[PDB]
């Protein structure tokens, strides 16, 4: 096996990005960084959500997007979303700085390399 | 529609988890007037 | 014929190369080439161009002229390929064409889509429903002959088959004339010679099977290896019974799944194809699941053997009432995937777990087949000097079929004992 540790590299890259762009992000104990731009008027682990998210790398290149609302179960998503989405309500906006171990892992997939830091700009439009 | 298997029993689905079982197939519907050969049919060892 | 025999170091190779190429251009009906959309715009939906390849390589590679036992190494390599490109607007000349590329006309299989779109000779219709298609086929048939002992004939065989079809719709961006693939997908078949003789003689009935018990236990080892690959050892691997992933309430939809695989890593349950395909292969090839391959495909075919031993004629049997004695043993095992395909669920979206909480697999299959055949396991063909000929043989076969639709293992086992006696009573008087 060729297991790879990315936690330290991802953390350093995230803090470097948060330094280059003037942003202050709260950090969770799992290594996820989030900024709450706005909230609403809390999705649970078993709850359907609709989002207008946008996802890109540290270089700004977009790997996944949804300009219109897309409905998700939130128990089938990447762990970073699983801990970030329940932080706000309908109409809220959050920015995630998911590390690799909370994203697509040390292997990644097609269009996302292993050990990659993901930035998500998510708007929660409904918690139906 | 509300028969989406991906949303079985979420918030406003017309199906509960009982839909997954042959024995409780009828009880797996949330809507009322459902008949065993009109709205659905069941097979146990269906062959692909 | 590759006259490599000219060099007096490679005078044993008998190589032979065959290349066949096919090209076809087909005019579309004017219903396509002059399509008028409801807005009244006239679109040229283009023609269809096609390609083919039939690469063939045969080598005899006479190993003659401690490893001198090898005599002949026959290698057959066939590779077929083809491309279908719809929406190709330009026409052909009287004597032919080279417009896409000179290589394409002679079956290059090198990409021409992006160049064709850039040159502006793909259709401009933005709802084109025809698909760019590519097919590929590889067949490898290595064969050898060993002569370890003077009266010991050994034949070795290696096979590997791989087919692959790709299909995508497309459009061309009105600006920049850039080729845009749309929903590409793949399907194919794979076969390869394997060896699983290590479990061929373990008892296996309705009450016990050591190989199946190994299959059951290999699931957690494989899941741990896959999870270490995914969660790269920098964090504690999340498990279905831990603090962060508690067993839900009995009314929760996922209570039973969480209970069933309590210590397994989150995206790799007992029912994940990625978990139990390598667990199955490790268990039935006799390999250690801690180091066995977690890959779906195999690169190196494992040789199968056919052994013939006429060596007992020289011990004492010349005048020991035996006028003939031979032993024969053949083994043949294959690992087959009848149909694999790409998975549209394996995408760039944040949704990474399916309804069973398994991670999505890039390549999915419904079944994998392990087939083993001793034909014969042992064949004893001997004739006594009293004209009593005996032809006894034992056949044995296993047909493990793992279904990922129902996660059931279907096992077909067979045994055949054949005894053929021949005698001739001489001069019987009526």
């Amino acid at each position: 096996d060729e297991v790879k540790d990315y936690t330290a590299e991802n953390e350093k890259e995230i803090v470097d990005y948060l330094a280059q762009n003037n942003l202050t992000a709260q950090r969770t104990n799992s290594g996820l960084y989030y900024i709450i731009t706005k909230e609403g008027s809390h999705p649970t682990l078993n709850s359907n959500i609709t989002v207008i998210y946008k996802g890109y790398f540290t270089n700004g290149k977009v790997f996944d997007e949804s300009t219109e609302g897309v409905s998700y179960s939130l128990r089938t998503l990447i762990p970073g979303w699983k801990e970030g989405i329940p932080l706000l309500k309908s109409g809220g906006e959050i920015q995630l700085f998911v590390p690799a171990h909370l994203g697509y892992g040390s292997n990644g997939n097609k269009t996302v390399p292993g050990g990659a830091v993901l930035i998500f700009e998510i708007t929660l439009v409904s918690v139906n | 529609n509300k028969y989406d298997p991906a949303t079985i029993g979420q918030a406003g689905s017309f199906l509960n988890s009982n839909i997954r079982e042959i024995v409780t197939a009828k009880s797996g519907f949330n809507n009322t007037n459902v008949s065993e050969a009109t709205d659905y049919s069941v097979l146990e060892n269906a062959r692909k | 014929d590759i006259p490599i025999n000219k060099i007096p170091i490679f005078g044993f190779v008998k190589a032979s190369y065959s290349y066949t190429a096919d090209y076809m251009w087909q005019r579309s009906s004017t219903a396509f080439s002059e399509y008028e959309d409801p807005n009244g715009t006239v679109y040229d939906l283009g023609n269809t161009i096609q390609n083919s390849n039939s690469n063939t390589l045969t080598t005899t590679l006479n190993m003659n002229t401690v490893l001198t036992s090898i005599k002949n190494v026959q290698i057959n390599y066939t590779k077929n390929s083809g491309t279908v490109l719809p929406g190709y607007t330009p026409s052909v000349g009287f004597l032919g064409t080279s417009k896409p590329s000179l290589g394409f006309v002679f079956g290059s299989q090198d990409d021409v889509r992006y160049e064709a779109a850039k040159r502006g000779w793909l259709t401009t219709y933005q709802d084109f429903n025809q698909s760019f298609t590519q097919v590929s086929n590889k067949l490898l048939k290595v064969t050898a002959n060993i002569d370890l002992l003077p009266d010991l004939k050994v034949d070795l065989s290696m096979d590997r088959s791989y087919s692959e079809n790709t299909s995508e719709q497309y459009s061309v961006d009105p600006s920049t004339n850039e080729y845009k693939p749309l929903s590409p997908y793949t399907y194919g078949m794979f076969s390869i010679s394997t060896v699983m003789i290590k479990t061929a003689f373990s008892p296996s009935d309705e009450t016990q099977s050591a190989a199946f018990d190994d299959f059951r236990s290999n699931r957690l080892i494989i899941a741990n290896r896959l999870a270490e690959g995914h969660y790269g050892s920098g964090v504690a691997i999340p498990r279905y019974g831990d603090a962060n992933n508690p067993i839900p309430a009995e009314t929760d939809p996922n209570y039973a799944v969480y209970t069933a695989n309590q210590g397994y890593p989150i995206g790799y349950t007992k029912s994940n194809q990625a978990v139990l395909l390598p667990a199955f292969l490790a268990a039935y090839t006799g390999s250690d699941a801690s180091s066995s391959s977690t890959n779906i495909f195999r690169s190196f075919p494992i040789p199968n053997w056919s052994i013939k031993y006429n060596g007992l004629m020289r011990y004492k049997y010349f005048k020991d009432k035996f006028k003939r004695f031979s032993l024969q043993h053949n083994y043949r095992a294959s690992y087959t995937i009848n149909q694999f395909r790409s998975n549209f669920d394996y995408n760039s979206s944040p949704k990474v777990q399916d309804v069973n909480t398994n991670f999505y697999n890039e390549i999915i299959m419904s079944n994998v087949n392990l087939v083993e055949q001793f034909s014969p396991l042992i064949r004893m063909d001997f004739e006594l000097k009293s004209s009593l000929r005996v032809l006894s043989e034992i056949k044995k076969d296993r047909a493990l079929s793992m279904s990922f639709d129902n996660n059931l293992l279907t096992e077909v086992k067979g045994m055949e004992y054949i005894i053929g006696l021949g005698y001739r009573f001489k001069d019987v008087i009526f």
